[PDB]
């Protein structure tokens, strides 16, 4: 886990997520991937302490899933993120909290508008055109400031992200293996094999 | 009649009904008898049988080294106050380093069996008990009911027909009591006793049932061939 | 009607007739006594023998709470064995905080509570037993009779089951011709015939005699068993008296 | 009719059980009076010892709750001894967590509030008793206040209560209408306790010996029972006038 | 109404001897031990012919060593049968070894009698435990609502019990083979059997040292079903 | 030992009646007339004190009970039934409203959280209804003068006048013909006092008859001076002395 | 808590109350399940004492557990709520822990374990519904169909109905259905389950609903006016 | 602050021959440079051929000895007198020796 | 013990019915009828007062309607008590859809967890249930302006229009007549009152014994509005419809 990045485009999310999973001075696998599909049009990347991230994720997906099977419908992603926040801000006060910081990326069917989330393990939660979370934010916020723009096409939205990914590859210090990428719009979610 | 219902309630002439019910399937039990000397104390069981076919139902049960009983009636009842008496014999040992006097296991008996007959919900123990055992006091013979009642005998016998073998041992007190220092002979009395007991079938190898505790003497059980030298 | 059925339900009369049933069980069962001496109390129970194949003297009924109170009963022995199990817990509570030994009045009223409690519930039955007890304390000897219903007084003498009337009877006498007091030697004796008189009333089967008892004087404020030659001793005086 | 065996309404808006605690309360057949002097609340009981192997000082329905308060019951000495160790309980928990001693009518109520949950939650029998409070309460002055099985509970000028209650209510009724005035107009508690038991014994119409009474009585910062002697030099001065 | 556990005036729990009325309505189930093998074997018995037999689990694996036939309310079985199996690997976690049929049996029955006012009724189902273990060998126990288990060397539970148990009476000897218990249980199961014995409305199983506790196919009872009628038939 | 009654002793009869409810109702008929009446500038409630004795002290027994210093109740039915009710209902009136709003509840939210009370006494389990219809009279900044009855069952009606137990058919036949929108207070005190006198038979004065009111501020009663804000108790027990007054010009 | 031993034994051997919750699903409307060689469909009655009903909002009588399963019932509706709400939560708890969907086996077996221990449970009485569980296993193409009563005893059916007028339903699919050959397609399958109802409904209007039931969580409800076409064409072939 | 553990010292040594096995301990107990006792045994015959020696802190080695005894006991009762395995007695310590996983048993354990 | 004295609230009869559950029923068939009509542009809530005495206080009084959020209402029908614990419950469930999800509760889940409490009380916990049968009222943006109605058993179901209480009979066989499925709001208002007119036990229908709301559109652009009807509001659409 370290970095995850998300960029709001006119008709879609992309989400990217990095592939290794370290533990002490070995990079134990280089091809993980960092999220789990709420609902089909919505999409949740996680990072922070190693087990909670994913029992948190799967956690969040099967509440999700069973809302979806009860009602006969999908949530809106403002919807689930709050849903998702309230879960965080309940934790953050346990015995032992979810040390785990999501983006929620989801296209929402009713008002035909992408959505992303970010976020934080205390539960701190902001509607944002583009988000990280981690160290990733101390390069790419300044970056996307300066090169991003709201009616980007989703092609656009892809290059915009190549540009993060070699910052973070030039400066960061260590070496997270590159990203996985997925796209949510109107069509629902898929992912882009060749990054 | 209509204080029957539960255990809870007294009849009009101070009856609990539930606890000579209970009572009453002690009576439908097979028979077995307890006996005793300053040595030596000797349960005998006639066992049951539900046909040819099946094994014939085992009524004896050990509780430590020292002590054990055999059982008349409902056999489950048998098994949980014979656990709890198992548990108390060995409180005693691992705190206290002693041995469970035969008399404070009888009492111990006594108020588990009470606090079913004063509560509602609960039901009174289907089951009478003859404990034996040897303790710094010597050997040592009770007998449990369920109503509560515990006690101490020379002899005694529980079961159907039993008041065939409670006469003999009655008449046979005197003998009986001064068999010290041999076991066979202290068994051979306790045979000749359940003897007294039984109609129409008699003591087989797999059907007879003996025990016996005493000085030098753990508690142990003898159940198929080793019970053929006293037929 | 119905109000027989259940525990704790006045009748119409003002009655809880399931404490008058568990009386009936006090009056079926064997006679025990209780008298108040100089300095102290004696007890004594009938034992009645219904076989030879009864261990004598090794089917003890009179017991003791703490050191210096003796318990008897009447009735169902097993509810007694209960009363008396928490005798011994209130007198080890009352111990453990107040320092000094339970006093009888107080142990009086803590069996006198919990005796009533089993009156206020259809969800437990009455106790099964009357329950003659006492000892010494600081203010003197005590002598109780504790009731099914929960009703308990001070006695000069008490007694209770199948013998009980003609053991009042002959207590009453005591009472009568001791007007300065009676000793406790003197008491064991008198308890021996009073249950061998007592037994009158229940002479299918014969019976043992057991007597204890608590003196300032005789042993030392504790309560003790009669044994050995004193026992004999009372046994002897009971025959006499008889024939 | 199962609306008869526990604390449930009938079908004329009543409560048997209730109405049978009540019937509870004179089977003792036993009478008792309340008075109030200037300074002082005098309590008065017969006291019927039947059995001769009795010890007759242990006989009691005369409670000290507290220091200041005196409790007197009718009914039976289970009922009478188990709401008797619950007041002292209460009386007791108050001074605790309030800083001051329980008013004889705050105690009255809360009794009373106790016995107003047996007559509505069922597993709970009412007790068959009648509770006859009395103080010297350092607010209100002399106070008897009466608690009964029905949860009901009032202050009282003078009380009795028993199987001739009626005869020993009238016969104070009729005093205090000729004297004018709301108690006993008398300096000492002795007197007090002499026109207590005289009242009693001429609405009763028995003479009392010294072992035939109980007396219970409450002044500032004390409540206090009377001795055998203290009663019998009582009776020698009503027959002395 | 009147209480759960109460006692009637012969001396036995009425709700258990209820329970035992019960489990007579229900559908035959026979055992026979030997010493080459413990056979179990059921009647299916379905209620309609579009019911799919083959989903009437009425024979079932507790441990290797450990087979199960019911008779009764088999629906109360569940809860016994995950106690059983629970209970035999259980043992094997805390002592590396097979549990004692005769131990897994008892801990089975414990459960009979913690009903009252806890379960609120007793079980409404009989059970033929069958196993083995290298102490007692090849066993097979009945276990009943009651808390009691008998061991037999072979019975019939059911509907067609007491005329089974007779014929069973006969025929049981101490030298019989494994192939022979086979036959003697589908022969037994034809003569009380409601609807004729084929392989689709009876069951068998067996349980041995050396394989195990094994439920057998279709296939495999049906040549036992063809093997049995034709040595009637040659005498 | 413990409650084994954890099963409902209120339940539906064929017809679909519930039986102890209509029982309660049946004791609160029995029950000795009380009644309220609204006006323009305050409410009344008023109720015959029925002395168990002439040697009780009818002074000790409060039938008008404060629950706020804006709110006040009255019965009709069993006293102890009510004395606990009065208990429970100025306790709820601090533990669900005043120390979390820091302030006294509107007379319809306290007679809504008596009415819940109430009503738990019909479903719950192991226990009768209460058997007592209450009157509750109070005044609140928002909604002004209010009066409302409450019912065993646990239904609460608001009434401009009203009158329940023992002569309640009669009371409420003389309340209609004497009842207009724009009585005065002293003028519902009056209406009061007659409809009262109907219904009680024997001695008629200030020491038989309890009767309050919820009427204007009253600063001398507060106990202390300082905050402008703070203004005294609406409610007010009128005495025997104030009561005899108004039966000469009766 | 309520303690009382609802559901006991009677002297013959009965457990009563259980029984009388059979008698709850025979009042309740007809279902009937039917499964093909490669489908299974669910059919249900609706009564038509109703009208002036809402049929967007008026919960449906098939319910989904999974995307891949389906369960109907005959009996209360409120109680069916609470089985096919305990239903849904486990088949989600099942993908959790298992990482893979319930089988049609599993699920049935949970739901009848539920019904069961409202059988031997203090304080509760017995479920008053029986019900058709049916879909595909997951990777798996052979249709499945259970059947589940308050009891808890639960069974594989080819074909089977349940509710009132079930008996009579049971008799025409016992005759009609042919093991060897079941129902080769979905419309074959569809007409059967049609026919059967037709025994017992009334009217083929807005009274029967069916569901299709395909592999790989392939489920659809059909409309009105696709099911009185069956109606249509079985009516013009009865004729003859 | 309270300190719960000790060491009592010794040493204890296990060989397994072809047809017999050996349990060695010496008898001495100490505490810190004091001797508690010269001979004070910490091998014990636990029935079934089974012999157990607990060695490091003598109070958890004790207790432990204790209960396995007892374990011993409960098997018998619960099984029908069946001999309990060598390999059966070292499952049952390590569920023994496990529950005590988050407040130890301060032992070496050899049987 | 006390097994004597148990109802068994939770039980079967041979027949396969809830008998607590059809009494209960049985209790509402005599409460004031409450009438509900849903119209494509809105809805309608009308109830009759239980025989009102002239001395009661109509304006601040709430018996029949009760207001859930600012989307949902329900019309009672049986025991207020009872009601209104229900209600409470309904409430706080409602706030808490809202607190978790930050959108307003949609109809149906609302029903379903009111309708499901009781269900719970025929099934177990020994108490009786509750005697009460609810309309509901509201919106939601899925599947706009509903209609439900809950009852005893914890059964629920969706309606076009729907009358509980009194005299439903009656009533529902007047609104199968006369409702169709392009209605206004203001003609389902007239419907409403027409039906209570007919079906009344009462000589005349007066504002004084009604209660009465309507769920519009009829806000400012795309937003849904409650409006409970005054006394005076009431006495208005009387006169309107020519009723009085
Ligand atoms: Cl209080
Ligand atoms: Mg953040």
């Amino acid at each position: 886990m370290d970095i995850i990045l998300g960029i709001r485009v006119q008709d879609s999310v992309i989400l990217a997520s990095s592939k290794a999973v370290t533990r002490g001075i070995s990079v134990l696998k280089d091809s993980d991937d960092k999220t789990r599909q709420l609902s089909p049009h919505t999409l949740m990347s996680f990072a922070g302490e190693a087990g909670d991230t994913v029992q948190f994720a799967e956690y969040i997906q099967a509440n999700i899933q069973l809302y979806s099977i009860r009602e006969d419908y999908e949530l809106s992603p403002q919807a689930v993120s709050s849903f998702v926040r309230q879960e965080l801000a309940k934790s953050i006060r346990s015995r032992r909290p979810y040390q785990v910081n999501v983006l929620i990326g989801g296209y929402d069917k009713k008002k035909n508008k992408p959505e992303l989330y970010q976020i934080d393990y205390l539960g701190t939660k902001v509607e944002l055109p583009y988000g990280a979370h981690g160290y990733s934010g101390f390069y790419t916020f300044s970056l996307l400031d300066h090169h991003y723009r709201p009616d980007m096409t989703t092609e656009e939205g892809l290059d915009l992200l190549k540009l993060c990914v070699q910052e973070l590859e030039k400066r960061m210090p260590m070496d997270f293996k590159g990203v996985i990428v997925k796209i949510v719009d109107k069509d629902g979610i898929r992912q882009v094999d060749d990054f | 009649n209509n204080y029957d219902g539960d255990t809870v309630t007294f009849s009009p002439t101070g009856r609990l009904f539930q606890v000579e019910y209970a009572l009453e399937a002690i009576k439908q039990g097979s028979v077995t008898v307890g006996l005793r000397s300053n040595t030596h104390a000797v349960l005998v069981a006639l066992k049951r049988n539900a046909d040819e076919l099946s094994s014939y139902q085992k009524k004896i049960i050990k509780c430590d080294e020292h002590m054990g009983l055999s059982l008349a009636g409902l056999a489950p009842d048998a098994r949980v106050l014979s656990n709890y008496l198992r548990q108390q014999c060995n409180y005693s040992s691992l705190v206290f380093n002693r041995k469970l006097a035969v008399e404070r296991a009888g009492h111990l008996l006594c108020d588990k069996a009470q606090k079913n007959t004063q509560s509602y919900g609960g039901r009174p123990y289907g089951v009478g008990l003859l404990i034996i055992g040897y303790d710094k006091s010597g050997a040592h013979l009770l007998e449990f009911q369920p109503s509560g009642n515990v006690t101490e005998l020379y002899g005694t016998a529980i079961g159907a027909r039993s008041q065939g073998a409670k006469t003999y041992l009655e008449r046979t007190l005197d003998t009986f009591i001064k068999i010290d220092g041999n076991p066979d002979e202290l068994i051979k009395a306790g045979v000749e006793a359940i003897s007294q007991s039984l109609r129409d079938e008699s003591l087989t190898v797999d059907n007879l049932s003996i025990a016996i505790v005493g000085k030098d003497t753990p508690f142990t059980i003898y159940d198929g061939e080793a019970v053929a030298k006293y037929i | 009607t119905g109000y027989d059925l259940s525990n704790s339900v006045f009748s119409p009369d003002g009655r809880n007739f399931q404490v008058e049933y568990a009386v009936k069980a006090v009056e079926n069962g064997t006679t025990s006594i209780g008298i108040k001496c100089n300095d102290g109390v004696v007890f004594a129970v009938e034992k009645l023998i219904t076989s030879k194949l009864l261990v004598p003297q090794k089917n003890v009924k009179i017991q003791v709470v703490d050191r210096h109170i003796g318990c008897v009963y009447s009735g169902l022995i097993p509810d007694g064995r209960h009363l008396v199990n928490r005798g011994r817990e209130e007198a080890a509570s009352f111990k453990k905080l107040y320092k000094t030994p339970i006093p009888i009045p107080a142990f009086a009223d803590r069996l006198g509570q919990y005796v009533q409690a089993h009156t206020l519930y259809n969800s437990v039955r009455p106790f099964g037993v009357s329950t003659i007890f006492g000892g010494v304390d600081k203010n003197g000897a005590h002598l109780y009779m504790l009731e099914p219903s929960g009703s308990y007084w001070g006695y000069k003498g008490a007694a209770t089951g199948k013998g009980r009337q003609s053991a009042k009877a002959e207590l009453e006498k005591l009472v009568d011709h001791h007007p300065e007091g009676l000793s406790a030697r003197e008491a064991v004796k008198q308890a021996a015939k009073i249950i061998y008189l007592a037994h009158e009333d229940n002479k299918e089967k014969d019976f043992e005699l057991e007597i204890s008892w608590c003196s300032l004087s005789e042993t030392n404020g504790l309560h003790k068993f009669v044994k050995g030659d004193l026992l004999q001793e009372a046994i002897d005086f009971a025959q006499k008296e008889i024939n | 009719g199962y609306d008869r065996h526990i604390t449930i309404f009938s079908p004329e808006g009543r409560l048997y059980q209730v109405e049978y605690a009540f019937k509870a309360t004179n089977q003792t057949n036993i009478n008792s009076l309340a008075v109030r002097g200037k300074d002082c609340t005098v309590v008065i009981s017969q006291k019927k010892v039947p059995d001769k192997l009795l010890d007759p000082t242990t006989v009691s329905y005369i409670f000290c709750i507290s220091r200041t308060i005196g409790m007197v019951v009718n009914g039976p000495i289970p009922d009478a001894r188990n709401a008797a160790l619950r007041a002292k309980a209460e009386a007791a928990e108050f001074r605790y967590k309030y800083g001051y001693d329980m008013p004889c009518d705050v105690l009255a109520k809360r009794m009373a509030n106790l016995s107003q949950i047996y007559t509505q939650r069922a597993y709970m029998r009412p007790l068959g008793v009648i509770l006859t409070f009395v103080s010297v309460d350092e607010e209100l002055g002399p106070s008897i206040y009466k608690t009964d099985p029905a949860g009901y509970y009032v202050g009282y000028k003078a009380t009795a209560t028993g199987p001739k209650q009626q005869e020993i209510t009238t016969n104070l009724e009729n005093h205090f209408k000729k004297s004018k005035i709301d108690h006993i107009n008398e300096e000492s508690w002795e007197k007090v306790v002499e026109f207590a038991i005289t009242h009693m014994i001429d609405a009763l119409g028995t003479e009392f010996s010294k072992n035939d009474l109980e007396v219970g009585v409450a002044t500032k910062d004390k409540f206090f029972t009377l001795s055998a002697e203290n009663i019998e030099e009582r009776l020698v001065a009503i027959a002395e006038q | 109404d009147r209480g759960v556990s109460t006692f009637s005036p012969e001396g036995r729990l009425f709700q258990v001897e209820y329970s035992l009325e019960a489990i007579k309505l229900g559908s035959t189930a026979i055992g026979i031990a030997t010493k080459e093998g413990v056979v179990l074997g059921v009647e299916k018995r379905a209620t309609s012919p579009l019911l799919e037999s083959d989903s009437i689990e009425k024979i079932v694996e507790i441990d290797r060593h450990i087979g199960c036939a019911m008779s009764g309310l088999t629906a109360d079985a569940r809860s016994m049968i995950e106690h059983a199996r629970t209970a035999a690997v259980t043992h094997n976690l805390y002592y590396d070894e097979d549990i004692n049929v005769e131990s897994l049996t008892q801990s089975v029955c414990d459960l009979a009698l913690r009903f009252g006012e806890l379960m609120s009724r007793p079980f409404g189902v009989a059970l033929l435990i069958a196993g083995h273990d290298a102490d007692d060998g090849y066993q097979l126990f009945h276990a009943e609502p009651s808390g009691t288990f008998y061991r037999y060397n072979a019975k019939a539970i059911g509907s067609g019990s007491e005329g089974a148990q007779a014929e069973l009476l006969n025929e049981w000897h101490s030298s019989l083979t494994l192939k022979e218990a086979e036959l003697l249980v589908l022969k037994i199961l034809k003569q009380v059997m409601e609807e004729k014995l084929d392989e689709n409305n009876a069951q068998l199983s067996c349980i041995t040292k050396q394989d195990g506790f094994k439920i057998y196919d279709n296939e495999k009872t049906a040549e036992l079903i063809k093997e049995l009628k034709e040595k009637e038939a040659a005498e | 030992m413990t409650d084994r009654y954890s099963f409902s002793l209120t339940t539906f009869s064929p017809s679909g009646k519930l039986g102890q409810i209509d029982y309660a109702l049946t004791a609160v008929k029995q029950g000795v007339t009380s009644l309220g009446i609204k006006a323009t500038n305050g409410v009344v409630i008023a109720t015959e004190k029925k002395s168990s004795s002439p040697l009780a002290m009818s002074e000790t027994l409060s039938k008008v009970s404060l629950l706020t210093p804006d709110i006040g109740a009255v019965y009709s039915g069993m006293g102890p039934d009510y004395r606990v009710l009065v208990d429970k209902s100025r306790k709820v009136a601090h533990t669900s409203y005043k120390r979390i709003y820091g302030e006294y509840p509107p007379t319809k939210l306290l007679v809504s959280e008596v009415a819940k009370i109430m009503q738990e006494a019909t479903q719950s389990g192991g226990v009768r209804p209460f058997g007592v219809s209450l009157l509750i009279a109070g005044h609140d900044e928002f909604n002004g003068f209010s009066l409302y009855q409450v019912d065993p069952s646990g239904s609460y009606f608001p009434w401009k006048a009203t009158a329940i137990g023992k002569g309640s058919v009669a009371a409420k036949t003389f309340l209609e013909k004497r009842w207009n929108d724009e009585l005065e207070l002293e003028d519902a005190i009056h209406i009061a006092l007659l409809t009262l006198k109907e219904s009680v038979e024997g001695e008629f004065n200030g020491d038989t008859i309890e009767l309050a009111i919820i009427g204007d501020e009253n600063p001398d009663l507060l106990g202390y001076t300082g905050i402008p804000t703070d203004k005294g108790p609406r409610f007010r027990k009128l005495t025997s002395q104030e009561i005899n007054d108004r039966l000469e010009a009766l | 808590g309520y303690d009382r031993a609802l559901s006991i034994f009677s002297p013959d051997g009965h457990i009563f109350q259980v029984e009388y919750a059979l008698e709850a699903v025979k009042r309740g409307t007809c279902a009937v399940g039917v499964k093909g060689k490669n489908c299974v469909v669910l059919g249900c009655e609706r009564r038509s004492t109703l009208k002036l009903q809402d049929t967007r909002i008026t919960p449906s009588k098939v319910s989904k557990i999974d995307s891949h399963v389906v369960l109907s019932f005959s009996g209360l509706n409120a109680d069916s709520r609470i089985l096919i709400e305990k239903a849904r939560v486990e088949a989600q708890s099942h993908r959790l822990t298992l990482e893979d969907p319930v089988t049609v086996e599993y699920l049935t077996r949970y739901v009848a374990g539920v019904q069961q221990r409202y059988t031997q449970s203090g304080g509760v009485r017995p479920f008053g519904v029986s019900t058709l569980i049916a879909g595909f296993d997951p990777r798996d193409d052979e249709p499945k169909l259970y059947q589940t009563e308050p009891s808890g005893i639960y069974s594989s059916w080819s074909a089977q109905t349940i509710g009132r007028n079930s008996k009579t339903v049971r008799e025409f699919l016992e005759k009609n259905y042919d093991r060897k050959e079941p129902p080769a397609t979905v419309e074959e399958c569809v007409k059967l389950t049609v026919r059967s109802l037709l025994e017992v409904v009334q009217t083929g209007a807005k009274n029967i609903e069916i569901t299709v039931v395909k592999p790989d969580s392939d489920i659809v409800a059909l409309s009105s006016e696709e099911i009185n076409q069956y109606v249509t064409q079985i009516e013009q072939e009865k004729q003859e | 602050q309270f300190n719960p553990y000790g060491d009592n010292g010794g040493t204890i040594l296990g060989i397994a021959g072809e047809d017999f096995a050996v349990l060695a301990g010496d008898t001495r107990n100490i505490t810190d440079y004091s001797i508690n006792s010269r001979y004070e045994p910490k091998v014990f015959d636990c029935g079934d051929n089974i012999v157990m020696s607990a060695n490091g802190f003598a109070a958890d080695g004790d207790a432990l000895v204790k209960r396995f005894k007892n374990s011993v006991k409960w098997y018998h009762f619960d099984h029908n007198d069946k001999k309990l395995s060598i390999n059966s007695a070292a499952r049952n310590i390590q569920h023994l020796l496990y529950g005590k996983r988050f407040f130890p048993y301060y032992v070496h354990t050899i049987i | 013990g006390s097994r004597r004295y148990d109802s068994r609230t939770t039980i079967f009869s041979p027949e396969g019915r809830l008998y607590q559950v059809e009494y209960a029923l049985e209790s509402i068939s005599h409460a004031g009828t409450a009438i509900g009509i849903m119209a494509s542009d809105g809805i309608v809530l009308a109830a009759e007062r239980k025989v009102t005495s002239t001395l009661l206080e109509q304006d601040t009084s709430t018996e029949k309607l009760y207001k859930l959020n600012d989307k949902i209402a329900v019309a009672v029908a049986g025991l207020t008590a009872d009601a209104e614990i229900l209600i409470n419950t309904a409430r706080i469930h409602a706030q808490n859809y809202l607190k978790t999800y930050n959108e307003d509760i949609p109809v149906e889940i609302l029903v379903r967890r009111l309708s499901d409490i009781k269900q719970g009380y025929t099934q177990h916990g020994g108490l009786r249930p509750f005697g009460v049968s609810f309309i509901y009222a509201g919106y939601d943006d899925r599947y706009g302006y509903q209609l439900y109605t809950s009852n005893p058993s914890g059964n629920y179901t969706g309606w076009k229009a729907i009358s509980v209480g009194a005299n439903t009979s009656a009533a529902q066989t007047l609104l199968q007549m006369d409702y169709k499925d392009d209605m206004k709001v203001d003609d389902a208002i007239e419907l409403a009152l027409k039906t209570l007119s007919k079906t009344t036990d009462s000589s005349a229908l007066t504002y004084d014994r009604l209660e009465f709301a309507t769920i519009r559109k009829g806000a400012n652009d795309g937003e849904v509005y409650q409006k409970i009807f005054k006394p005076q509001e009431i006495k208005d659409i009387l006169v309107k419809t020519g009723i009085t």
